C-alpha cells in the first residue's frame, strides 16, 4: 500500500530491519487500512542502532570502566565494563563504546570497526 | 470579564484594529509583553498584573487555532509547569538530529492520522510445499 | 505568593531525601532486628477442648 | 497586585535546619497485648454462655473472631444484639469467602459494631452450594442488602430472607462471580446487532487474552511462620521439675 | 454408552463454536455427589472439558520449593480457540474463558472432591518424588587403590 | 448510642420552649416574615459577588496549572546519543494494573537487548504512572500532554513507532519534568 | 409479596411431598404467565413455543433426587419469575433465553463426528 | 462450511470461525452499503471477523456501520462514482466486491443510466483490473435491457456490461424487500396519502431484506454461485393493495389513495422530482414502474439453490408495525361485564389528597 | 453431616420466625362500604435514563397519589467486578482500584486499604506520612462535602453555591496534582505511607488557601442556613430515629444527625487524628436539616485540622524504611545491588503479606468505610471486600421514605452522600 520512501524505508536513517522478528515497514503498512493515507505524516523515528554506532570510542587506560549513562541519577544503573579483550567493549545499557589503549594499534589495524575509533 | 478601566487602558496600548482582532479570537482585551515565538508561529505573552492563571497566554499563528499547535517546551511554560520560558531554557538547546524538524500537531480527522500496525513477524511459518519429482 | 515559583522551577539540589539513622545507618542496623513483617503475630485460637 | 499589609510571603521565611533524624523501631503488634487478655476472656465467656453453637474463638491483634455452626446464627446474633454486656447493635458488614479445598466451601463473615462499648466483633459460620444459612434480617434491617450481595456473588441461600434476589449482576446473569472457579472475564459478552436492532448476548471473545502473571510468585516463602502471642492466662500450666 | 459423546445435549448461551461435545452432564441423580455443576450457573462446556490435578514440579532454574506445596487444578488447552493472532495489533486473542483460571487445593482428595462436585472431567498426575541418597563431603577425597578414573576439581 | 459510663454532662436537652416563652419580640418576628429579611440578605451576597473578579480563564488561549508530576500521554525516550533507553526488562508490562502494555524482544543485530514490540493500549491505560515508576532507565514516561483526542479508537493503539516519535517530539519537556521531580523519586 | 410484587421468602421444603407441590406450583405460574410474557416483551414466537421452553427447563431437573438441591432450583425459579413478571428484564435478556436467536443458529454443536471434524471442532 | 476456503484465484483462507474477534479472512468491498440493504451484508461479514471496505459519500450517513465489526474491521473510504481513483483504491485489496449502488429516481447529477450503467461499468472494470475473486452485482427484479422502463432497462445493460467485463459476475435480482427501514411496509404504514395511478394493482412477491442480506453472504461461501443469476422473491404473490390491507389491519388506520390518472400524474411526478431535493417516493419512471408487473425469470437460481426458504410478508407486518399501533387508554375496546364489576372494588379518586 | 443430610431433608434449620416472642400485652402500647374499597397504586421507574438526582440510579417507586408506598432501588449499573479483579493483582496493583470507588474521596479511599494492608504487614509508618495522610484526609473530606452539599443544594434549585464552591474544588485539586500527577485518581496513599514527598512549596500554598476558606464556608451559609425555602425543603424530611439508624447500618452523618455521638476518628484513631484537635457535629432531630448543619460544621473542623497538620508536620521519610515493602529511591536503585533487586521484585512479584485477615474501618467523608482483606501469605490478596457507607445508606431508602411525599425523595437522596461507584463497586 506504499510507494513513497516513508512507506518502504524502515527508518529515515536505515532502510533495513535491525531484528529478525521485526516486520518490514513495506509489509506492515500494507493492506486496506493504509489506502487513503499520508505516509510522511506517519510516525517514523530514527533507528537507534544507526545512531549509537556514530559514537566514537571512549579510550581509557584503566581495565575497568564505570558507565551510568552520564545523567547521574537521570541515566541507568551503574555497571562496570571490562576492556581486557582486544575489541571495543560496549555498555549493555546505553551502548556506549569503550576500549583500552593497549589495543589501539590492533584496533587501528582492523579493516572496519563497529565504532568509528575517532 | 474585563471592567471599563482595564479595557479602556488596553485599547489605548493596542489600538482599535488590534482590539477588534483580539475580540475575534480570544474574546477579551489583553495586553502584555512578548515572551517569545514558537516554531509554528504562535506568540506568547506575559503580564503579572492579570488575574491568577491569566498571566500567560498565546496568540495562535493560525485562524483555525487548535491547542495542539503549541510547541512542546512552550506547552510547559503556558501551563505553568515551568517558569523559565524556552527562550532561556538550556534543555531546548541540546542538538538531537533525530528530533522532528517541523512541528507535529494532532493529525486526527485528517489523512495524516496515525495508523497502528503489528511491528513483529508472524509467530509461525508454514511449510513451503516442494513436490518431489517422480 | 501563590505557586510562585512554579514547582517545576524548584531547585532540585535543595531537596534532600531523608533517612532515619536506625533504619538507615551503615554501622549498627541488622535487618532482622527491624524485620517487623516476619515478626507478625499468629492468631491465638481457643477451641472448646 | 495589591497585597495584604499583614500577609507576608510565607516562602520567604527561612526554616530551621534539620540534621540527624532519629526514629525508634516499633513493633506495631506490641500495643495490643494490653488488651489481649481481655479479648480472650470475652471470647471465653461467650463460649461458656453459648457452648451449644460456639466452636472456637480467635484473637489476632484487637480483633475477636467467633466461629459458630450455621444453626446457631439466630441465637448467637440475638445474644450479641440484646445482652447487656454485648450491645453489638449494628452490622458493619456481611460477606463471604470461597475455599474450594473445604467441603463447606463458603465462609460467611459478619462484622458487628457496639457503639456503647466502642467495640467490634467478628462472627464466622460456613455454608455450601446447597446448605443455606439463617437470615439475620429479623434482627438487623441493614443486613438485607448484604445478604443479597452474598447470594448474588456466591450463590448462598439465606432462609427467612424476604426478597432474596440479585443486587449487582445483570438480570438473567448466570453464575456467581466471586467463586474461585468463576473465570475473571466470565462466559459471555454483549454488543449491539444491527440486524436485530437490539443488544445480544454472545459467547465471550477477547481481542487480547488475559495474561495471568501468577506464575511469578516467589519460589521461596517470604513471610515465615510468625510469632505466638497467646497470653499466659490462656496457656496451660506446666509441670514443675522433680 | 461407554464414553460416547452426547451430540444431543442441550446448549446454553455460552456454547460457542469452540465448545467440545460432552459425554456426561450432571442431572442431579448421581449417587452421593452434590451436583454443583447443575446449579452453579457455569456453562455446559465445563462438564465437557478435562482438568488436570497435579502438584506443580519445582522449577529447574531455582531451589525454592514454595510453589510445589499445593495441588493445582488446571484446564487443558483445546485444539482450537486457545490463542490466535489479532490481525490489527498482533495481539493474542482467545476464545477459552478458562485459560487464565487455576484452582489451588491442600490435598488431591480435596481437588478430586471439588472436580466430582462440579462435574469436570479430570486427570490426576501424581508427583514424582526424590529418591533419597545420603551425601557426604568426605566422598570427594576417597582413596583410589587403582587408576583414578576421574580427576576432581573441587 | 452514648458511650458506656455515666451520661455525658448536659447530654439531655432541656425541655422544648413554648411559643409564649420565645425570647424574640413580635415586631421583629412579624417583620422578618413579611419582609423576608434573610432572603434579602442572601440576594445582597450575590451583588457582592457580581462586582468581584470572575475565576474564568479563556481556554485554549490560557491554560490551567500542571505540575512536573502530571501524568498524560506516554512516550519512549532516548539517551543523548540517540540510543533507545528501553532494554526490554518487562518491568512496566508486569506492574501495569490494567495490562495495557505488550512487549516482545530479542537480541538486536548488534546483540543489544531491545524491544521489537512496545504497544500501549491507551483505551486500557488508567494513567497511574506505575510503568514510569518501575522503569530503571527512565525509558517510559508520561508526557504533560493531554490534548490528543482522536477520531477513531484505532488511533489510540500506540505501537513502538508512535511512542518513540512522541519521545522525540516531547523530550525537552520530558527532561525538564524529570529534572524537577527526580530528587523526590 | 411484602417487599416487592412477586417476592417469595426463602424457606426450605419440609419433605418431598412439600417440594413437589412447590415445583408444580412453580410450573403452573410459569406456563400461565406465558401469554403475558409474549406481549410484555413483544416476543416473536407463539405462546406454544414459549410454553415448550418452560417444560424443557423443568425437565432438565426432573431427575433430581436431593431435597436441598430442589430448594436451590425453586429459589432460582422464583427469582427468575419475579424479574420477568416485574418488567426488570429487558427484551434482550428474555430473547437471549430462546436459543434460536443467535446468528450461528441453535444447533451450536456438531451433529456427529465428521461434521465437526470437517469444519474444525464445530 | 470449514476452516479452509480457497478463493477463485486460489488463495487459501485458514479461518477461525467465531464472533467479533475471530478471523473470517475475507476482505470485502460493499458499494452502496449506506442504504437499506447494505447494513445486512456489512453486518454479516464484519461480525464474522471479516474486513469490510465501505466507500461512502456522506460521513454522518455511514456512522452506524462501524458498530458491526471489531477494531480495524470496518474501513471507510471517501468515494465518488465518477472518481475512478476512489473506486479502485477501495477494491484492489478485496477478494469479493458487492455492487449495491442503485437509485429509483433520476437526479440533477445522475441519470438512471449514469448511476446504474456507467456506475457498474467503472466498478466492474476496477474488479477485473485487480483480479477480484467474486464480483456480486445486485440488480432489480424485472431487470431487462429491452424494457421501456428506464429503471428496468438501465438495470439490464449494467448486467450485460458486468458479465462482459467480468464473466464470473453473480447477478442477484431481488423483488421489492420489506423489513426494518424498508420502503414497502413503512411507506404504506406512514404516509397519509399516496399518489398511485394504478389503484395499487401492481403485483410482486415481496421478500425480507434480512433474507436477501443472508443470501448475499451465502454466495461468498460457495464458489458455485459465480457466473450465476439469482431471482430472489418471497413465497406468495401480493399486490400493493393486498399488502396495504395487511398494513391497515395492523395499525387500525384507513389507507387513502388519490389515484390521479396516468397522463396527468406522470408529468406532475416529473416536476416534483426536479424541484424537491429528496426522495419523494414519486417520479416519472416510478409512475411508469407501477403499471409493470414483476415477472419472474424461470431460468434463474432461487433461494432453493442457496438452501433458504423465504417467509411471507404477512408474517412480518405485526412485528415491524407494532410500534405504530396506538396504545392510548382512550382506544381500548369497551369493558366486559367482568371488568365493570371489578371496578366497584376500588376507589377511583383520592379524596384525602 | 451436611450437605448429604439435606439430600433427604432432615432437621430444617431455625429461622428468625421461630424466635418471634409475643409482646407483653400489659405494657404493649402498640355491604358496599367504601372503607373496604382497594386503592390501585401506580409504579413509576425513575432513572437512569430519565434524569435523577445523580448517578446510575434506577429507582422504582410504588406511589399512592403523591405518597411513597414502596421504594425499590435497583443498583449494579456501575458494578464493575472490582472485588474479583483485586484477586488477580498485587497489593500495589490493587491500590488504584480504590481511587475509583468513592470517586470524589480518592485519598481516604486509598487510605483505608493502606491501613488494612499495613496492619497485616505489621509495620508502623513514619510520622511524616501519618501527618500527610491526615492532612490530605481532611482536604479530601472538604472536596467531598463541597461536591455533596452543593450538588444536593443544586438538586433542590439552589444554582449559585455549587458554582462558588467548585472553584474551591479547583484550588484543592491543584494540591492533589502537585503531590501526584492527577486531578482525581492520585494513587498517592499506599501501604507504607505515601508515594513521594510533597514539593517544597506546598505547605505555604495550602496555608494561603486556608486563610480564605472560612469566608467561602460563610458565604455558602449565607444562602442556605437561614433561608426559609431551604429550611422548608429540609426540616422534618428524611427523619430516622437514633435506634433505627444503628439497626439500618447507618454511619457518619446519617448516624450523627440522629443524635448519636460517634466518629471513627475519635473511637478508633488512625494516622495522626489522635494528635489533632477537632469537634464532632451531632444533630438532634435526625432530619435533612440537621445533617446539612453537621456537614457545614464539618467544613470548619476539617479546616481546623488542616491548620494543625501544617504546623505539626514533622521531618523525615514519607515511606516506611524497608525496601522489602516500599520501593527504594530511584538514586538508590541505580546505585547499589540490594536496592536494585528490591526494586525489581516489588514491581514484578510484589511484597508478600503475612497470612490472616482483618476488618479495618475509617471515618470516610460519607461515613464508615471499611475493607475486609484475607491474605494467603502470597503477593496477591485472597479476598478483598469493600464496605461502602453508601451501600448501607441506600438500603435504608425504603425505611426512611415509606409513607412520605414523592416531593421529598430528592431531599433524602441528596442527604445520603451517594456515589454509585461506592454502592456497586
Ligand atoms: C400584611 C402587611 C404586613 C402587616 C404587618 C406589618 C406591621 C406589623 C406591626 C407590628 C406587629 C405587632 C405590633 C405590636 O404591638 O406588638 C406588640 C404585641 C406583643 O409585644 P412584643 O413585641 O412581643 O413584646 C416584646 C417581647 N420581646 O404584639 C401583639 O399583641 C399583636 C398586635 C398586632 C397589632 C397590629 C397593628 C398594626 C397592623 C398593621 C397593618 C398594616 C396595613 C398596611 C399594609
Ligand atoms: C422587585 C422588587 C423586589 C421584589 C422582591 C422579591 C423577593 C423574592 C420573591 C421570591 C418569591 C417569594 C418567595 C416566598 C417563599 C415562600 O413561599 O415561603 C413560604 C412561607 C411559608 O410560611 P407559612 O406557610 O405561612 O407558615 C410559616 C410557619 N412555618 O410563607 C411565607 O414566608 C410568606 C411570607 C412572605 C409574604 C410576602 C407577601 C407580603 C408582602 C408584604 C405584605
Ligand atoms: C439563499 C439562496 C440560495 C439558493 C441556492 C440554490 C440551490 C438549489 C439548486 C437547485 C438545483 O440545482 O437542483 C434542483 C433540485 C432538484 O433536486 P435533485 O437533487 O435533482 O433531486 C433529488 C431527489 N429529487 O431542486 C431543488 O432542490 C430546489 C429546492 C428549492 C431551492
Ligand atoms: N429496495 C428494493 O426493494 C429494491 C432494490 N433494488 C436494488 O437493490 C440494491 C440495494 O437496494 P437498497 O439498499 O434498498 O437501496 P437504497 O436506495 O436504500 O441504497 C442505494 C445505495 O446506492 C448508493 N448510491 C445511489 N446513487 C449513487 C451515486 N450516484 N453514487 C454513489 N452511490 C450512490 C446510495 O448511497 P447514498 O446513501 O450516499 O445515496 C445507497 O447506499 C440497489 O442496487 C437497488 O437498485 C432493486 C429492486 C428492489
Ligand atoms: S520501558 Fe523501561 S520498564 Fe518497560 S521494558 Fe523498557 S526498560 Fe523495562
Ligand atoms: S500509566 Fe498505569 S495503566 Fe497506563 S501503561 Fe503505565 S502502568 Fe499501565
Ligand atoms: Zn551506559
Amino acid at each position: 500500500t506504499g510507494r513513497p520512501a516513508s512507506a518502504v524505508m524502515q527508518a529515515p536513517n536505515r532502510a533495513e530491519v535491525w531484528s529478525r522478528s521485526q516486520r518490514p515497514r513495506s509489509e506492515a503498512m500494507a493492506g486496506p487500512r493504509f489506502e487513503q493515507t499520508d505516509f510522511d505524516a506517519q510516525p517514523r523515528p530514527w533507528a537507534a542502532i544507526e545512531l549509537i554506532h556514530k559514537q566514537p570510542v571512549r579510550w581509557t587506560h584503566d581495565r575497568i570502566v564505570a558507565c551510568d549513562g552520564g545523567g547521574g541519577p537521570h541515566g541507568h544503573p551503574k555497571i562496570y565494563i571490562n576492556t581486557d579483550k582486544p575489541e571495543i567493549a560496549t555498555c549493555n545499557y546505553c551502548g556506549l563504546p569503550f576500549a583500552n589503549e593497549h589495543h589501539r594499534k590492533y584496533l587501528e589495524s582492523l579493516p572496519q570497526t563497529s565504532y568509528p575509533l575517532n | 470579564m474585563s471592567y471599563p478601566t482595564r479595557t479602556l487602558a488596553n485599547l489605548r496600548k493596542i489600538g482599535l484594529k488590534e482590539y477588534f482582532r483580539q475580540l475575534l479570537y480570544i474574546g477579551d482585551t489583553k495586553y502584555g509583553e512578548l515572551v517569545g515565538v514558537d516554531k509554528f508561529g504562535n506568540k506568547f505573552y506575559e503580564n503579572k498584573e492579570e488575574l491568577p492563571l491569566r498571566t500567560r497566554w498565546v496568540d495562535y499563528a493560525k485562524h483555525d487555532y487548535d491547542a495542539a499547535h503549541i510547541e512542546p517546551m512552550w506547552h510547559a511554560w503556558i501551563s505553568y509547569q515551568v517558569d523559565t520560558p524556552p527562550t532561556r531554557e538550556p534543555l531546548t538547546q541540546i542538538e538531537r538530529p533525530w528530533a522532528p524538524k517541523e512541528h507535529v500537531p494532532n493529525r486526527s480527522f485528517t489523512r495524516g492520522a496515525y495508523k497502528p500496525y503489528n511491528t513483529t513477524q508472524p509467530k509461525i511459518q508454514s511449510w513451503e510445499p516442494k513436490a518431489a519429482p517422480r | 505568593y501563590n505557586r510562585n515559583p512554579s514547582p517545576g522551577d524548584n531547585p532540585p539540589l535543595e531537596y534532600t531525601d531523608p533517612v532515619t539513622i536506625p533504619a538507615g545507618d551503615i554501622a549498627d542496623n541488622p535487618y532482622w532486628k527491624r524485620d517487623f513483617r516476619r515478626n507478625y503475630p499468629r492468631p491465638s485460637v481457643i477451641a472448646q477442648a | 497586585v495589591a497585597l495584604p499589609k499583614d500577609a507576608p510571603n510565607p516562602r520567604a521565611i527561612p526554616r530551621e535546619p534539620v540534621g540527624e533524624i532519629k526514629q525508634a523501631l516499633v513493633n506495631p503488634a506490641d500495643k495490643y497485648q494490653s488488651k489481649a487478655d481481655n479479648l480472650h476472656k470475652y471470647g471465653a465467656w461467650l463460649m461458656s454462655c453459648l457452648p451449644k453453637y460456639i466452636q472456637q474463638f480467635s484473637v489476632w491483634k484487637d480483633e475477636l473472631t467467633i466461629y459458630i455452626c450455621p444453626t446457631g446464627v439466630i441465637p448467637v446474633f440475638s445474644f450479641l444484639k440484646y445482652n447487656t454486656n454485648a450491645e453489638f447493635t449494628q452490622v458493619s458488614d456481611i460477606t463471604a469467602v470461597d475455599f474450594p479445598t473445604r467441603e463447606m466451601r463458603f465462609e460467611i463473615v459478619y462484622n458487628l459494631l457496639s457503639v456503647r462499648h466502642n467495640a467490634r466483633i467478628r462472627v464466622k459460620t460456613y455454608a455450601d452450594e446447597v446448605t443455606p444459612v439463617p437470615s439475620i434480617t429479623s434482627l438487623y434491617m441493614g443486613a438485607n442488602w448484604y445478604e443479597r450481595e452474598v447470594y448474588d456473588m456466591f450463590g448462598v441461600l439465606f432462609v427467612g430472607h424476604p426478597d432474596l434476589r440479585r443486587i449487582m449482576t445483570d438480570y438473567g446473569f448466570e453464575g456467581h462471580p466471586l467463586r474461585k472457579d468463576f473465570p475473571l472475564t466470565g462466559y459471555t459478552e454483549i454488543r449491539y446487532d444491527e440486524e436485530k436492532k437490539r443488544i445480544v448476548v454472545e459467547p465471550l471473545e477477547l481481542t487480547q487474552a488475559f495474561r495471568n502473571f501468577e506464575g511469578g510468585s516467589s519460589a521461596w516463602d517470604q513471610v515465615g511462620p510468625g510469632i505466638d502471642r497467646t497470653p499466659d492466662t490462656f496457656k496451660l500450666p506446666t509441670p514443675k521439675p522433680e | 454408552p461407554r464414553n460416547a459423546p452426547d451430540y444431543n445435549v442441550p446448549i446454553d448461551i455460552a456454547t460457542s463454536t469452540f465448545t467440545p461435545v460432552p459425554k456426561n452432564v450432571q442431572d442431579g441423580s448421581e449417587e452421593n455427589v452434590v451436583p454443583a455443576g447443575l446449579i452453579s450457573g457455569a456453562p455446559m462446556e465445563l462438564q465437557a472439558r478435562t482438568v488436570r490435578i497435579y502438584k506443580p514440579a519445582k522449577p529447574a532454574t531455582q531451589s525454592g520449593e514454595k510453589n510445589t506445596q499445593l495441588w493445582r487444578m488446571d484446564w487443558d488447552v483445546l485444539g482450537k480457540g486457545h490463542r490466535w493472532e489479532n490481525p490489527l495489533m498482533g495481539w493474542q486473542s482467545s476464545a477459552d474463558f478458562m485459560q487464565g483460571t487455576h484452582l489451588t487445593f491442600k490435598t488431591k482428595e480435596d481437588a478430586i472432591a471439588f472436580a466430582e462436585k462440579q462435574g469436570y472431567e479430570y486427570f490426576v498426575q501424581e508427583p514424582n518424588e526424590r529418591h533419597f541418597r545420603p551425601k557426604a563431603y568426605a566422598n570427594n577425597f576417597l582413596y583410589s587403590p587403582g587408576k583414578l578414573k576421574h580427576i576432581r576439581t573441587k | 448510642a452514648t458511650p458506656a459510663g455515666p451520661p455525658p454532662k448536659n447530654f439531655r436537652l432541656p425541655p422544648p420552649k413554648n411559643w409564649d416563652e420565645e425570647s424574640e419580640s413580635t415586631i421583629d418576628k412579624v417583620g422578618k416574615y413579611f419582609l423576608m429579611t434573610e432572603m434579602l440578605r442572601g440576594m445582597y451576597v450575590l451583588l457582592e459577588q457580581f462586582f468581584r473578579p470572575p475565576y474564568t480563564i479563556y481556554y485554549p488561549f490560557e491554560k490551567g496549572p500542571i505540575s512536573p508530576r502530571f501524568r498524560g500521554e506516554h512516550a519512549l525516550r532516548r539517551y543523548p546519543s540517540g540510543e533507545e533507553r528501553c532494554i526490554a526488562c518487562k518491568l512496566c508490562e508486569a506492574v501495569c494494573p490494567a495490562q495495557a502494555i505488550t512487549i516482545e524482544a530479542e537480541e538486536r543485530a548488534d546483540g543489544s537487548r531491545r524491544t521489537t514490540r512496545y504497544d500501549i493500549d491507551m483505551t486500557k491505560c488508567i494513567y497511574c504512572g506505575f510503568c514510569q515508576e518501575s522503569c530503571p532507565v527512565d525509558a517510559i514516561v508520561e508526557s504533560p500532554n493531554a490534548e490528543y483526542a482522536t477520531e477513531t479508537r484505532e488511533e489510540l493503539l500506540y505501537n513502538k513507532e508512535k511512542l518513540l516519535a512522541n519521545g522525540d517530539k516531547w523530550e525537552p519537556e520530558l527532561a525538564a519534568a524529570i529534572r524537577a521531580d527526580a530528587p523526590y523519586r | 409479596v411484602q417487599p416487592t410484587k412477586f417476592a417469595v421468602t426463602v424457606r426450605q421444603s419440609r419433605n418431598w411431598a412439600d417440594a413437589k407441590q412447590r415445583v408444580i406450583a412453580a410450573y403452573r405460574a410459569w406456563i400461565r404467565a406465558a401469554p403475558e410474557i409474549q406481549t410484555m416483551y413483544s416476543i416473536p414466537f407463539p405462546v406454544s413455543h414459549i410454553r415448550t421452553r418452560i417444560r424443557q427447563e423443568f425437565e432438565r431437573h426432573r431427575y433430581v433426587n436431593k431435597l436441598n438441591v430442589v430448594d436451590v432450583l425453586l429459589q432460582q425459579s422464583n427469582a427468575d419469575f419475579q424479574e420477568t413478571m416485574n418488567f426488570w428484564r429487558q427484551q434482550s435478556h428474555v430473547m437471549a433465553f430462546f436459543k434460536e436467536e443467535h446468528f450461528r443458529g441453535e444447533k451450536r454443536l456438531p451433529s456427529n463426528f465428521i461434521t465437526g471434524f470437517l469444519e474444525g471442532r464445530n | 462450511i470449514s476452516d479452509i476456503h480457497i478463493t477463485r484465484t486460489g488463495k487459501p483462507l485458514i479461518r477461525i470461525q467465531g464472533g467479533r474477534s475471530s478471523l473470517g479472512e475475507h476482505t470485502a468491498t460493499v458499494f452502496g452499503a449506506t442504504g437499506q440493504l447494505g447494513r445486512y451484508i456489512v453486518n454479516r461479514l464484519a461480525r464474522q471477523g471479516c474486513t469490510v471496505i465501505v466507500p461512502y459519500r456522506e460521513e454522518m450517513a455511514k456512522r452506524h456501520l462501524k458498530v458491526s465489526g471489531d477494531l480495524g474491521r470496518v474501513i471507510f473510504m471517501e468515494f465518488d462514482l465518477r472518481n475512478t481513483q476512489s473506486i479502485e483504491e477501495s477494491v484492489r485489496h478485496s477478494d469479493v466486491v458487492y455492487n449495491l449502488i442503485g437509485r429509483d429516481y433520476p437526479t440533477k447529477n445522475f441519470s438512471l443510466a449514469d448511476v446504474h450503467i456507467e456506475g457498474t461499468e467503472r466498478i466492474v472494470e476496477a474488479v477485473a483490473k485487480y483480479d477480484v475473486d467474486r464480483f456480486i452485482q445486485v440488480s432489480t427484479y424485472n431487470a431487462n435491457p429491452d424494457s421501456t422502463c428506464e429503471f428496468f432497462r438501465t438495470k439490464g445493460i449494467a448486467e450485460k456490461v458486468a458479465r462482459h467485463v467480468f464473466p464470473e459476475t453473480t447477478i442477484v435480482r431481488p423483488a421489492p424487500m420489506f423489513g426494518f427501514e424498508d420502503r414497502l411496509l413503512l411507506k404504506l404504514a406512514s404516509v397519509t396519502n399516496l399518489f398511485t395511478s394504478n389503484h395499487m394493482r401492481e403485483k410482486f412477491w415481496p421478500v425480507h431484506v434480512n433474507e436477501v442480506g443472508e443470501a448475499l453472504e451465502r454466495m461468498l461461501y460457495d464458489d458455485s454461485t459465480a457466473g450465476q443469476t439469482f431471482e430472489l422473491y418471497g413465497p406468495r404473490q401480493y399486490s400493493m393493495a393486498q399488502i396495504a390491507e395487511l398494513v391497515d389491519r395492523e395499525i387500525y388506520k384507513k389507507r387513502r389513495h388519490i389515484n390521479l390518472p396516468k397522463p396527468i400524474l406522470q408529468p406532475l411526478a416529473e416536476l416534483i422530482n426536479r424541484v424537491l431535493w429528496w426522495d419523494t417516493g414519486l417520479s416519472r419512471d416510478q409512475v411508469e414502474r407501477e403499471f409493470h408487473d414483476q415477472v419472474i425469470d424461470p431460468t434463474a437460481k432461487t433461494f432453493k439453490d442457496l438452501g433458504m426458504e423465504p417467509t411471507d410478508i404477512s408474517k412480518w407486518t405485526y412485528h415491524y408495525l407494532l410500534p405504530y399501533r396506538p396504545s392510548t387508554y382512550y382506544d381500548l375496546p369497551p369493558s366486559t361485564e367482568k371488568e365493570m364489576r371489578e371496578e366497584r372494588k376500588y376507589l377511583h379518586v383520592l379524596d384525602d389528597q | 453431616a451436611e450437605p448429604q443430610d439435606g439430600f433427604q431433608g432432615t432437621r430444617l434449620i431455625p429461622t428468625g420466625a421461630d424466635f418471634q416472642s409475643p409482646p407483653d400485652p400489659f405494657i404493649d402500647e402498640g355491604e358496599d362500604s367504601v372503607e373496604g374499597r382497594k386503592v390501585r397504586h401506580y409504579t413509576v421507574n425513575f432513572g437512569p435514563q430519565h434524569p435523577a438526582a445523580h448517578g446510575v440510579l434506577r429507582l422504582i417507586l410504588e406511589l399512592n397519589g403523591e405518597e411513597i408506598v414502596r421504594a425499590d432501588p435497583h443498583v449494579g449499573l456501575l458494578h464493575r467486578g472490582t472485588e474479583k479483579l483485586c484477586e488477580y493483582k498485587t497489593y500495589m496493583q490493587a491500590l488504584p482500584y480504590f481511587d475509583r470507588l468513592d470517586y470524589v474521596s480518592m485519598m481516604t479511599n486509598e487510605q483505608v486499604f493502606s491501613l488494612a494492608v499495613e496492619k497485616l504487614l505489621n509495620i508502623e509508618i513514619p510520622p511524616r506520612a501519618k501527618f500527610i495522610r491526615t492532612m490530605f484526609g481532611e482536604i479530601t473530606r472538604i472536596l467531598n462535602h463541597l461536591m455533596s452539599v452543593l450538588s444536593h443544594a443544586m438538586d433542590v434549585g439552589a444554582l449559585t453555591p455549587f458554582l462558588w464552591g467548585f472553584e474551591e474544588r479547583e484550588k484543592l485539586m491543584e494540591f492533589y496534582e502537585r503531590v501526584s500527577g492527577a486531578r482525581l485518581h492520585a494513587a498517592y496513599v499506599r501501604p507504607g505511607g505515601v508515594h513521594q514527598d510533597i514539593p517544597v512549596g506546598l505547605l505555604d500554598d495550602i496555608y494561603q488557601w486556608a486563610t480564605q476558606f472560612g469566608d467561602r464556608i460563610d458565604e455558602t451559609e449565607e444562602m442556605l442556613t437561614d433561608n426559609r425555602i431551604w429550611i422548608n425543603r429540609l426540616k422534618g424530611v428524611g427523619v430516622v430515629s437514633a435506634a433505627d439508624a444503628l439497626n439500618l447500618s447507618f454511619t457518619g452523618v446519617m448516624l450523627r444527625g440522629s443524635g448519636v455521638p460517634w466518629d471513627v476518628r475519635k473511637s478508633s484513631p488512625y494516622d495522626a487524628y489522635d494528635q489533632v484537635e477537632f469537634d464532632v457535629p451531632v444533630g438532634i432531630n435526625g432530619d435533612c436539616y440537621d445533617r446539612y448543619l453537621c456537614r457545614m460544621e464539618e467544613f470548619r473542623q476539617s479546616l481546623r485540622i488542616i491548620h494543625q497538620c501544617l504546623n505539626k508536620m514533622p521531618a523525615g521519610p514519607v515511606r516506611y524504611e524497608d525496601y522489602k515493602i516500599t520501593p527504594p529511591p530511584r538514586a538508590a536503585m541505580k546505585e547499589n545491588m540490594e536496592a536494585l533487586i528490591h526494586h525489581f521484585l516489588l514491581f514484578t512479584k510484589g511484597y508478600a503479606v503475612p497470612p490472616g485477615d482483618t476488618y479495618t474501618a475509617i471515618e470516610a467523608p460519607k461515613g464508615e468505610m471499611g475493607v475486609y482483606v484475607v491474605s494467603d501469605g502470597s503477593e496477591r490478596p485472597y479476598r478483598v471486600h469493600i464496605r461502602a457507607p453508601g451501600f448501607a445508606h441506600l438500603s435504608g431508602f425504603d425505611h426512611i421514605t415509606r409513607g412520605h411525599l414523592l416531593a421529598d425523595a430528592v431531599a433524602v437522596i441528596g442527604t445520603m452522600d451517594l456515589v454509585f461507584g461506592e454502592v456497586d463497586r
